[PDB]
């Protein structure tokens, strides 16, 4: 199909139809970018061609489709009442002069399962254009994707709605950590098979566009870095110089955080342990806030904070346990200031801490945490 | 949709893609051996409108999560998932299971005794809601993995003779009670291997001989007992003679 507008367009009722080794190319991409589509889902108002469109249940199966020099190379969604219809395309061979294009997968309440080819690209806009567009996908769905991520950097996903959907299955990254952005790392609902070490984070000079994971592209916020280490499993967190603040209450994942940057909760909020391992801080240039408890523990598991780092929750606590915990604190030089070590909300945590330095609230020596903390150990 | 004949040892048969929209009943099938795998497959909204139908069958799960599972004794159906509140399972026989596959953070206990009759593992996570466990015939509740197994403002844990925990793994293993526990003669926990355990009895009530003991020479082990309603008399000797004390907190 040679076509100026829309190439395919597949409604409602097609199942078990099959679409092989098609080859769909809008002529040439001049001016692709202006065209409307004819025939669409009320959930696709972007202006732009489109090769494939799907959607009122269609579930059509496209097996190596060849789709060259479109603005959209599919528009799918999936039906109104239920989200029926995945979105299958196999192995898609995508292509488009000058790297120009929108998106390759813009889906609207759907699941998929795509298969990559190490064949693809996102656009020209750094911020807009990206290889998936997940819109208001259901809590229930997922956008899985395997194969070959393409060799050339691409931004990987954008999205509107409040569950994350994509899946990373085995997924081959290549140099896409290095090269190329995720994009909105809040539509990924989950990773197998994809690893990575370290989240890498610049609070001035990084772009939350991208993935984190290799040094040459740190991410900026520190908003979703619990779920970021989660999902690729990385061992460490590294702090490139400046302060890296919260204004919120956010979770910090159990690694290493190393580096020369410090770590701030301001607007009276406290960093979050949500599960129990062990978090270091390793030389960085400290961690403090201004005015909320340090970290409030919700995991009744054993949990180990390490500080290696200068610390100061001022009036507050380093620890606030939530539950009835099991943490055990050690404080290993630099300096600590805080009211009590550790506190709890209510019916007693067990603690144990380690405090080895001379700059410390050396009044509480005798009374080291709040009336809720019995301890276990003591060592000052 | 599937039913598993005699599948070896060796074999796995393997289910990839999105479930139907539609509740189903996914799998049953005869032989001692589990083969189906769910690889990636997109579940949909089978927890809440399906059926697991035979979990037994299920050898292996990959990137398949939900946070809960649901036990109703009175209410629950062992041919549902459990991971949707809606649709609760009814037994504990496969919760460990269930959970490992899941990656389930928690049980939810609805209303009823809980019971086993039979030795029956219990996942290392968080037990919540009204339901009560209870182990009948002599049997034990079983701790195979490291980690925490806490039991939070359920009804209670009792048992009608057997040891109420027993710990076969050499983890580190805490266990979390904040709510009645009752061994009777028994212990709250017995060590089978050289154990490293910490028990954290929190308010409501506990009764046994000894809080921690094994079956052979020593097992490390931290205990802290925060309630009144406890046997003062083994204030003094909490453990057996196969248990040494890393710390003791109890007033
Ligand atoms: O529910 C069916 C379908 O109805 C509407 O689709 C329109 C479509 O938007 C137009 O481009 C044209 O093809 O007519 C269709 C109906 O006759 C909704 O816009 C769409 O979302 C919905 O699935």
């Amino acid at each position: 199909i040679l076509y100026k507008t829309q190439g395919a367009v597949f409604i409602d009722s097609n199942g078990g139809a099959a679409v092989n080794n098609a080859y769909i190319s809008r002529l040439g991409n001049t001016n692709g970018e202006l065209e409307q589509a004819v025939y669409k889902p009320a959930g696709f108002t972007e202006v732009g061609d489109v090769a494939v469109t799907q959607f009122a249940g269609s579930e059509v199966k496209f097996n190596s489709p060849i789709i060259e020099q479109a603005s959209f190379d599919f528009v799918h969604a999936g039906r109104d009442t239920d989200s029926y219809g995945l979105f299958m395309v196999d192995k898609p061979h995508i292509e488009s002069s000058g790297g120009k294009k929108k998106h390759s997968f813009y889906l609207i309440n759907t699941s998929s399962n795509v298969t990559l080819s190490g064949v693809g690209l996102s656009g020209q806009d750094p911020d807009l254009d990206s290889m998936y567009f997940l819109k208001n996908c259901p809590e229930t769905a997922r956008n899985v994707v395997r194969g070959q991520m393409p060799i050339s950097g691409v931004k990987l996903v954008r999205g509107t709605g409040n569950y994350p959907t994509l899946v990373l299955d085995c997924t081959n990254m290549g140099s896409q950590f290095q090269f190329g952005e995720v994009g909105d790392i809040f539509y990924i609902k989950d990773v197998v098979g994809v690893k990575a070490d370290t989240l890498y984070i610049d609070p001035v000079n990084g772009n939350n566009y991208n993935w984190g994971t290799n040094g040459t592209k740190p991410i900026r916020e520190l908003t979703n870095i619990a779920k970021i280490c989660q999902l690729f499993r990385c061992k460490s967190v590294y702090l490139n110089a400046g302060e890296s603040v919260i204004t919120s209450n956010t979770e910090l994942p159990m690694v290493v955080f190393e580096g020369p940057g410090s770590l701030k909760a301001n607007s009276g909020s406290s960093f979050l342990i949500k599960a129990g391992g062990t978090l270091s801080l390793i030389g960085l240039s400290g961690i403090s806030t201004d005015g909320g408890h340090m970290f409030r523990v919700s995991t009744v598991e054993k949990v180990n904070i390490h500080t290696n780092c200068s610390v100061n929750a001022g009036a507050a606590y380093v620890v606030l346990s939530e539950v009835q915990g099991n943490i055990e604190y050690r404080q290993l030089f630099y300096s600590v200031n805080c009211s009590k070590y550790i506190g709890a909300t209510a019916g007693q945590t067990i603690a144990g801490i380690m405090v080895k330095t001379a700059t410390r609230p050396t009044g509480i020596d005798a009374a080291p945490v709040d009336g809720n903390v019995s301890l276990t150990y003591k060592i000052i | 949709m599937y039913f598993l004949k005699n599948c070896p040892e060796t074999a796995r048969n393997v289910v990839r893609g999105q479930m139907p929209i539609s509740g189903v009943k996914l799998v049953r099938g005869t032989g001692n051996y589990p083969t189906l795998v769910l690889d990636c497959t997109n579940m949909g909204s089978q927890f809440q409108f399906g059926e697991v139908g035979d979990i037994f069958y299920i050898k292996d799960v990959v990137g398949v999560k939900a946070d809960t599972l649901y036990i109703d004794p009175v209410n629950g159906n062992n041919y549902n998932w459990g991971t949707n509140g809606t649709k609760p399972i009814r037994e504990l026989t496969n919760i460990a299971k269930i959970c490992q596959l899941f990656r389930c953070k928690s049980v939810y206990l609805n209303a009823g005794e809980s019971v086993i009759t039979s030795n029956t593992e219990l996942p290392m996570v968080v037990f919540e809601g009204p339901g009560s466990l209870k182990a009948n015939s002599g049997s034990s509740f079983l701790i195979k993995a490291g980690g925490t197994l806490s039991l939070i403002g359920l009804s209670g844990i009792s048992t009608d003779g057997g040891h109420m925990f027993r710990v076969s793994t050499v983890e580190k293993v805490n266990i979390h009670t904040n709510c009645s526990v009752n061994a009777g003669a028994a212990y709250v926990v017995l060590s089978e291997v050289q154990g490293n355990i910490e028990y954290r009895q929190l308010f409501y009530s506990v009764n046994c001989s000894k809080y921690i003991g094994a079956t052979a020479g020593q097992t490390i082990a931290g205990i802290m007992v925060k309630t009144a309603t406890r046997p003062t008399g083994i204030d003094a000797a909490p453990v057996d003679g196969n248990v040494s004390l890393t710390y003791k907190i109890i007033e």
